[PDB]
């Protein structure tokens, strides 16, 4: 994305073109959370 | 052991004051990552033990 | 005036150890009680800082390269470093930057200059008045195409970096009780100023205080080292200022 | 409607069995915007930028710098004369809400057909050998036909460019170099020869030329933002600063939401932002008066709802996790709470636990087995 | 015997205080639920342990 | 494809203003005479 | 992406559209490594 | 193409197929006889690659 700060996108681009940058950030943050929740579920199995 | 808190009364008292700028626990909480307390406190674990 | 003060011994280059200096605030963001990592032009720690003297006999004022970025410092009394010239091949076919600090003010001026071959500013040495005054200036013979203007109303250290049209000057002052070298214990240079001068640069020089020849100036020394693209890790104290720093190389 | 129906909406069942459930976090919403810019009132010189007596030859492209002024950029977007007004750093309709640290105007004339080469990272002899924007360009490119103002019958040959270059020159460079090119390998010492070229060539801008072979005035307006003190801003008006209230702030185009507070951070004369460990803004220096404001996000937290199950009752109780009960009266419909229900908040029974504020459940000294686990030694159950 | 209980909100972590981002995040469907569910699944297991 | 309901909207424009009749664009007529939505679902046609 | 050979992508196409062809390979390959690392963690839990 | 003894008149302009072979400027361009060598769609150095 052009920037990582979500609000700096919304304060620089309009509703139809900003959606292209935001989809990005949504993709990589969702990849981040699935990485974390997988890593934590694996630990949870070790701790159990 | 040294710890990143057990949720001990994070009543925005620290997180809103001069702290909030120099604490990872306030950056975690402010980003929607929330640590939660155990069901059993260390006073009760001590009694079972 | 403009004159060749050629009264001097000519010497080879000389080096000393830089230690842990030439750190600075990498952008205008405040931070406290935190460790932060950045990739920027900085002075390589313990590298050979080149070492220069003004003596009696030996007025060590050559015209150095100025590639990438430069670190400059001097051990001083009586404020003999009066300014700097920064420029390309220097022949009035480009713009160039002059800076001086005369008795009344700092001047910053940017024109395609025709600077003197061995410039200085000259001062009456306790001549009857029980005091000193600047009388002489032998710095340029022309300044037609000009493009920026400003004027204002012991170890001294500076960083000069000239990136995407911006000449950023950082600085620090300290008192000293160390006989002649760069000290152990360190600080970050605070950003004194930025001028948007747009110019290319290749070379630089410094301007000192001083019958056309046969002259005296105070015993002083200066140090020059070059910035290099390198990764650094820094800490900010609880007051929110840099207090330790390491290079990842 | 209520915390029970929000759990039914969370669980996708019209029956909910006995237990405790997360649902949407709450937060308190901002009651106003606040706007803060460094008051400056002189307009920016866009008439000087666009109504020049004459424009540069593009190999000498004129570079202007702007500072300390107000720009109603929408005026320029409204001026229908522009055949292209293409923007990269921002959508052009946003420009009036933004502030910039520095603003540079690059100006010249070209044949209207090569306006495609002006776009960032493109190629073609102009974009290649004499003028080009970097990959991460942040500004707008503007173009218009100038045949009437700038043609001469035999051509204004004054407007030239460069056909030759040793190497593709760096982004945002200019090259005055008149040196003769050596397209064949012979060292062409002197001003001329077979295989040797004068490095520049020019447009015969005759008025009869085809559309875009015609002379087009071009400006690129450009800027850098959000890391250093702003010097240029759009026309929007500053408003009263407030502390200890939730506000949808904007400082220098740094928009966001939070509670402003008097900072004890001792910023030196140069800085203007603080950023937290998450690379996210957490203090700012006020642009009207030089003090530092600490900015904390407004109040929020996880709601969790406790239920004896719908078979047993439609009574619930609510946990506001991590919250001291003295902030629950501040969770009032003075602003829209995100969980929109608010009927437990009337209180009379409010209880503070280590886990957060618990509401709707009678605290008692008579202990029992942990029937529904709230947390930190506290549990709940359904009883007379 | 346990690890710290944790919740992480997808909406605040991804889209924090942008309404239209939260309207974009919806297009991925019930992922925002699965993350909270899985974390609740670990959190309960710590008390079980 | 069969359509659930169909509308021909008709008017005259300056040829330079064709961009305004892109789904997202802005400036005068797209501002305050004739607006397409951000999720415009249909087809357009213009001739001199 | 039009090819998995990286030098095809950086030779045959321009810097700003080849960047779009490249983010496909970064994204697919990073998912591939994440698949291997997740699989190895899950295995290593059974070997433990 | 060039060394040929007798060319056509322009009124009778000939035309050759050049195919299945390697086409250098390396001799061609560098022969100092060519008073004109003017290329429109490509620069003279980029013909070989
Ligand atoms: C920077 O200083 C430059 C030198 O003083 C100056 O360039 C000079 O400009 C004049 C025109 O005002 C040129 O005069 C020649 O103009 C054409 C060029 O082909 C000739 O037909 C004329 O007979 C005449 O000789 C000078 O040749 C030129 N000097 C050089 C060395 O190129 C710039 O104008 C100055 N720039 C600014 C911004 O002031
Ligand atoms: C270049 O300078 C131009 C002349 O000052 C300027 O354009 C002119 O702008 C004014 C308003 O500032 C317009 O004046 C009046 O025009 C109509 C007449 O019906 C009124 O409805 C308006 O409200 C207004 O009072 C001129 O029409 C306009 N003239 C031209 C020739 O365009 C430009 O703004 C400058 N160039 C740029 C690109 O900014
Ligand atoms: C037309 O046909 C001509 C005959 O083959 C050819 O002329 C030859 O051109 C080459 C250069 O390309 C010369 O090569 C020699 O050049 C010098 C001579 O001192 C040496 O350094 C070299 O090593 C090499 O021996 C030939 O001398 C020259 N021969 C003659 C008779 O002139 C043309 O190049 C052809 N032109 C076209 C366009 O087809
Ligand atoms: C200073 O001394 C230098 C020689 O050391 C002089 O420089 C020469 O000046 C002439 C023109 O007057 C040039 O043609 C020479 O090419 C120069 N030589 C060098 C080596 O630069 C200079 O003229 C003297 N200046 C003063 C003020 O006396
Ligand atoms: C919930 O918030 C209130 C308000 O800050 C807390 O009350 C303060 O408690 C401290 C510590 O006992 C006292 O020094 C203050 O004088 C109290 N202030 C007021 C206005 O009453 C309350 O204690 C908080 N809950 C907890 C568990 O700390
Ligand atoms: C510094 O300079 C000396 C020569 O005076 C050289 O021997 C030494 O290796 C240099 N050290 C570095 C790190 O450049
Ligand atoms: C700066 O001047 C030098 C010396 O003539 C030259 O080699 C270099 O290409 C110039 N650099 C720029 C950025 O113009
Ligand atoms: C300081 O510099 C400016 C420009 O050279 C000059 O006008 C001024 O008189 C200088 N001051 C003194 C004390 O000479
Ligand atoms: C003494 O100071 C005055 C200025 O107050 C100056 O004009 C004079 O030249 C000085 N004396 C000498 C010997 O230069
Ligand atoms: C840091 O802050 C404390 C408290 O104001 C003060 O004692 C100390 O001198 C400060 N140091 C600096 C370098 O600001
Ligand atoms: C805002 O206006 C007031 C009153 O004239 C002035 O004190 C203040 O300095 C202005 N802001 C700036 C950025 O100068
Ligand atoms: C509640 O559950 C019990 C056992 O299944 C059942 O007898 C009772 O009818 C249920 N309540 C209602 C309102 O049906
Ligand atoms: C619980 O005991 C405390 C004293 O330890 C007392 O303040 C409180 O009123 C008691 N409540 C009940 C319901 O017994």
């Amino acid at each position: 994305a052009i920037s990582s700060v979500l609000n700096d996108i919304l304060s620089r681009l309009d509703k139809v073109e900003a959606e292209v940058q935001i989809d990005r950030l949504i993709t990589g943050r969702l990849q981040s959370l699935q990485t974390y929740v997988t890593q934590q579920l694996i630990r949870a199995a070790e701790i159990r | 052991v040294t710890l990143a808190d057990a949720g001990f009364i994070k009543q925005y008292g620290d997180c809103l004051g001069d702290i909030a700028a120099r604490d990872l626990i306030c950056a975690q909480k402010f980003n929607g990552l929330t640590v939660l307390p155990p069901l059993l406190t260390d006073e009760m674990i001590a009694q079972y033990t | 005036q403009c004159v060749n003060l050629t009264t001097r011994t000519q010497l080879p280059p000389a080096y000393t150890n830089s230690f842990t200096r030439g750190v600075y605030y990498p952008d205008k963001v405040f931070r406290s009680s935190v460790l932060h990592s950045t990739q920027d032009l900085f002075l390589p720690f313990f590298s050979n800082v080149t070492w220069f003297h003004a003596i009696h006999k030996r007025f060590d004022n050559p015209v150095l390269p100025f590639n990438d970025g430069v670190y400059f410092a001097s051990t001083e009394k009586s404020n003999i470093i009066r300014g700097w010239i920064f420029g390309t091949t220097l022949d009035s076919k480009t713009q160039s930057l002059l800076i001086v600090n005369n008795a009344t003010n700092v001047v910053i001026k940017v024109c395609e200059f025709q600077f003197c071959n061995d410039p200085f500013l000259g001062v009456y040495y306790h001549k009857n008045n029980k005091s000193w005054m600047k009388s002489e200036f032998r710095v340029y013979s022309s300044a037609n195409n000009c493009t920026f203007e400003y004027v204002s109303q012991n170890l001294r250290e500076f960083v000069f970096k000239n990136i995407d049209g911006y000449f950023k000057i950082y600085s620090k002052h300290t008192p000293i009780n160390l006989v002649r070298d760069l000290p152990h214990g360190f600080s970050a240079l605070e950003p004194l100023v930025d001028l948007p001068i747009g110019i290319n640069i290749t070379r630089f020089q410094t301007l000192l205080a001083l019958s056309s020849s046969g002259w005296t100036a105070g015993a002083a020394a200066y140090y020059v080292g070059y910035l290099q693209p390198r990764t650094f890790l820094l800490k900010y104290n609880e007051n929110g200022t840099i207090t330790d720093a390491v290079d990842c190389a | 409607l209520d915390p029970l129906s929000e759990t039914k909406c969370t669980l996708k069942s019209f029956t909910v069995e006995k237990g405790i459930y997360q649902t949407s976090n709450f937060r308190v919403q901002p009651t106003e915007s606040i706007v803060r810019f460094p008051n400056i009132t002189n307009l920016c010189p866009f008439g000087e930028v666009f109504n020049a007596t004459r424009f540069a030859s593009v190999y000498a492209w004129n570079r202007k710098r702007i500072s300390n002024c107000v720009a109603d950029y929408s005026v320029l977007y409204n001026s229908a004369s522009f055949s292209t007004f293409k923007c990269y750093g921002v959508s052009p309709t946003k420009l009036n809400d933004l502030c910039f640290t520095n603003v540079y105007a690059d100006s010249f004339v070209i044949r209207g057909d090569e306006v495609r080469q002006i776009a960032p990272g493109q190629t073609g002899k102009i974009a290649d050998y004499n003028y080009k924007l970097p990959d991460d360009f942040t500004g707008c490119v503007i173009a218009w036909n100038s045949n009437n103002l700038d043609s001469k019958v035999g051509g204004n040959y004054n407007y030239r460019y460069r056909l030759f270059r040793k190497s593709n020159l760096k982004p945002f460079e200019r090259d005055i170099s008149t040196e003769i090119y050596q397209a064949g390998s012979t060292p062409c010492n002197g001003v001329q020869g077979f295989n040797c070229y004068f490095p520049l060539q020019s447009y015969g801008f005759q008025p009869t030329n085809g559309v875009g072979y015609q002379p087009y005035r071009v400006v690129v307006l450009s800027f850098e933002l959000l890391h250093a003190p702003a010097t240029v801003c759009g026309p929007k008006k500053s408003t009263n600063l407030v502390k200890n209230k939730c506000v949808n702030f904007n400082f220098n185009g740094l928009t966001g939401t939070g509670v402003l507070t008097e900072s004890n951070k001792k910023f030196l004369p140069f800085q203007q932002f603080g950023r937290d460990i998450a690379d996210t803004t957490d203090a700012v220096r006020d642009p009207q008066t030089l003090e530092i404001l600490d900015i904390t996000p407004c109040s929020f937290g996880g709601v969790s709802v406790i239920t004896p199950g719908t078979n047993t009752s439609n009574q619930v109780a609510v946990l506001y996790q991590g919250v001291n009960c003295t902030e629950v009266p501040v969770a009032i419909h003075a602003d829209q709470l995100t969980p929109t229900w608010r009927v437990y908040s009337t209180g009379s029974n409010v209880f503070q636990t280590r886990a957060g504020c618990l509401i709707g459940a009678e605290h008692v000294n008579n202990s029992y087995e942990c029937d529904i686990p709230i947390g930190a030694g506290i549990c709940a159950s359904y009883q007379t | 015997v346990s690890m710290t209980k944790t919740s992480v909100d997808c909406t605040m972590y991804i889209c924090g205080d942008s309404t239209e981002c939260s309207n974009l995040l919806l297009q991925y469907g019930s992922f925002c639920t699965q993350l909270n569910r899985a974390l609740t699944g670990i959190a309960v297991e710590q008390d079980k342990n």
